[PDB]
């Protein structure tokens, strides 16, 4: 948008990393100092999630990028989405492999 | 639990919040400049105002954390790139003081004008003392403006002076000459370590290295005004003010009409040539484009062809209107002019594209750290583009000069001489002013002999003399731009010796064979990737080391200026024969 997409957020403070495939959706003041936080933001004690400012007048590296993951599970339970697959001939009068 | 990674967290947020309020900034500076309206100028201003406070208000958090605890090389320079104050050290009432005369100057030399006909400074001050060639025509004009614009600013710069001493004081200082001088500090370990005192002790050595050259190229032009001044100059004497080619004889390119080597070959003019082939602007700008991917860097932004106001808007939008480079972030280079198929503004396209070459290369580095190494580098980059983009080899090969024309001597002469008139001229001037300043605001020339010390110094380092006497009433030091309104102007210095030194060492690394001044870098790939290895640091490191990355020294280097001039230097060497290089500090134009 021109005016600016700050719809779209991100996190950039957190205390340790993520294990794989990991959510957090939690909107706590980040503790960086030994001073307790209180609700309120200011030093020591900053917001975690932040937004973009998504403009159409931003280069290549800055634009927004929809990123997709598709993860194939394969546990001991049976298979149920299986890819496709097919020919056509009903041949007749004639030995052929079925 | 330790300060460094607190820091560390601090510095990431502030650079996560500057890297928008900053592009939000200069997005709105863009577009007012775009169409210069009533609107459009408020919203600029609002923008501007609210990063400066927020600018200001992390600083003023910033402080409370010393450099001495910051381990990291990178984030204790982060952190001191933004402790620094500045003028928010002064209370309220010398704030709100300093900006009253601040603004007061502005607009005294903005609205000054000479009448006895009645012109302003930029529509007819400045035409006439460019081309005007009678000596009262142009006397009474400079005598006028300099008693009219320096009397009415010297009350005020001398508060105004006394002001930034306490300013700079304020801010762990001494004077505000030491505060201008901070710029070239220099932190790292032994080899790379500058300090400010150190400049003072360089800028003086760099200096008398060029008195040779200057006083050649001074001796030949007084000997060729002789001429058009017979009565008016002396055969071992200084020469006026205001016969430099300009008010005050920062540049002395005005004078090439009658200071020509050669006048029956004139120099080389592509305009007609551009012309021919039905040229553009969006025709130039690639051609530079070409020329800067042919040395090996990056190629342009898709936004640059787009977003990017190169030609003059036909739309009725009034613009400024001066070549600029804004770099608004986050991937936004632009080029602001009015462009057009002209020779120099083909040349300024190439090195303003230097100005965005620079900010695409270290947009890696930190927002704390996105600028040049100091304020003399930014501008090199772009220069010694031009200077090999400008040379009678690249012209053949874009195509603007046929093939059948050949390099001559003496017309080469005369570019070298046009080019030293411009560069070898505008070097003894800036020093000279940068040194009256700098013993000015030290208190070393007391308050009543302003004038006198500043015209006294006018005739050992630049070797100009005043057609008339002015006594410590006049301010001609404030009549000059860069003075009344508050500026830097030792950048001009570095920033002429490190684009000789650029070339050279980019020049040397391409194995050229030939005279300094027609080297072409194009079509080597080895001249780019070293280049980038200093433009992509920018000012993570000191500018010690990013200057030896390039040329190997970690200081300011004035052979490789010589060496530039060098055929010049003889041809004026066995011309000055008849004649002492030189000029006494006695003669004047006003005594008998
Ligand atoms: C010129 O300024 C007006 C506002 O006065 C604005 O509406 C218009 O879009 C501007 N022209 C441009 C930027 O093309
Ligand atoms: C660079 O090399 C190409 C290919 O040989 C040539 O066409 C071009 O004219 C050369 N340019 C210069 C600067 O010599
Ligand atoms: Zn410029």
């Amino acid at each position: 948008k021109v005016g600016g997409n700050y719809n779209y957020l991100y996190r950039l403070f957190r205390k340790s990393n993520l294990k794989p495939f990991e959510r957090d959706i939690s909107t706590e003041i980040y503790q960086a100092g030994n001073k307790p936080c209180n609700g309120v933001a200011g030093f020591n004690c900053y917001f975690p999630l932040r937004s973009y400012g998504f403009r159409p007048t931003y280069g290549v590296g800055h634009q927004p990028y929809r990123v997709v993951v598709l993860s194939f599970e394969l546990l001991h339970a049976p298979a149920t989405v299986c890819g496709p697959k097919k020919s056509t001939n009903l041949v007749k009068n004639k030995c052929v492999n079925f | 639990s330790l300060t460094e990674e607190n820091a560390k967290t601090f510095l990431n947020n502030f650079n996560q919040e500057a890297e928008d309020l900053s592009y939000q900034s200069s997005l709105a500076s863009w577009n007012y400049n775009t169409n210069i309206t009533e609107e459009n100028a408020q919203k600029m201003s609002e923008a501007a105002a609210k990063w400066s406070a927020f600018y200001e208000e992390q600083s003023k958090t910033a402080q409370s954390f010393s450099l001495q605890e910051i381990q990291t090389p990178i984030i204790k320079r982060q952190l001191q790139a933004l402790q620094q104050s500045g003028s928010s050290a002064l209370s309220a009432d010398k704030n709100k003081q300093l900006n009253t005369i601040l603004n007061t100057m502005s607009t005294i030399y903005s609205t000054g004008k000479v009448c006895n006909e009645c012109l302003l400074l930029e529509p007819g001050l400045d035409e006439i003392m460019a081309t005007s060639t009678d000596y009262n025509s142009r006397l009474w004009a400079w005598e006028g403006w300099r008693a009219e614009v320096g009397k009415q600013l010297r009350p005020l710069y001398e508060e105004y002076v006394v002001l930034k001493n306490e300013m700079a004081r304020a801010n762990n200082y001494n004077d505000y000459g030491d505060y201008w001088r901070g710029d070239y500090e220099a932190e790292g370990a032994d080899g790379y370590n500058y300090n400010r005192n150190q400049l003072i002790e360089d800028v003086e050595r760099t200096f008398a290295e060029i008195k040779p050259l200057y006083e050649h190229l001074h001796a030949y032009v007084r000997r060729k005004l002789m001429d058009t001044y017979p009565s008016y100059i002396s055969p071992t004497g200084c020469l006026p003010a205001h016969l430099l080619g300009d008010m005050w004889g920062r540049f002395w390119t005005n004078l090439y009409p009658l200071t020509v080597p050669f006048a029956q070959k004139p120099n080389i003019d592509v305009t007609d040539a551009m012309m021919n082939q039905g040229w553009d602007a969006e025709r130039i700008f690639q051609e530079a484009e070409k020329f800067f991917v042919s040395v090996g860097l990056p190629h342009m932004t898709q936004g640059f062809w787009a977003n990017s106001m190169l030609t003059e808007p036909a739309d009725g939008r009034k613009v400024v209107c001066h070549p600029t480079a804004w770099d608004l972030g986050h991937g936004d280079f632009r080029i602001k002019m009015c462009t057009k198929v002209t020779m120099d503004n083909f040349l300024t396209a190439h090195h303003e594209m230097g100005h965005i070459q620079y900010d695409m290369a270290y947009a890696r580095q930190p927002f704390l750290l996105r600028n040049g190494a100091n304020e003399g580098f930014h501008e090199a980059v772009g220069e010694i583009m031009s200077l090999s983009a400008a040379t009678p080899k690249h012209l053949k090969s874009i195509g603007l000069l046929p093939s059948d024309f050949q390099e001559d001597s003496e017309t080469e002469i005369n570019f070298l001489l046009k080019q030293a008139l411009t560069i070898v001229g505008t070097l003894p001037f800036t020093y000279m002013l940068e040194k009256w300043r700098w013993m000015v605001f030290r208190g070393e020339i007391p308050k009543e002999q302003w004038m006198k010390k500043w015209w006294e110094m006018k005739r050992e380092i630049v070797g100009v003399v005043e057609p008339l006497p002015h006594d410590e009433t006049y301010c001609d030091p404030a009549s000059l731009f860069h003075v009344s309104n508050d500026y830097s102007f030792i950048r001009y210095y570095t920033r002429t010796i490190y684009q000789f030194q650029f070339q050279e060492a980019l020049c040397q690394a391409a194995k050229y064979n030939g005279s300094l001044h027609k080297c072409d870098i194009s079509n080597s790939t080895e001249a780019g990737q070293k280049l980038l290895k200093m433009l992509s640091l920018g000012n993570s490191e000191p500018w010690t080391k990013a200057l030896e990355n390039v040329v190997g020294a970690r200081n300011m280097d004035v052979k490789p200026l010589l060496n530039y001039f060098q055929p010049l230097f003889d041809w004026l060497k066995e011309q000055n024969r008849n004649s002492f290089v030189g000029w006494n500090t006695e003669w004047s134009p006003y005594a008998d």
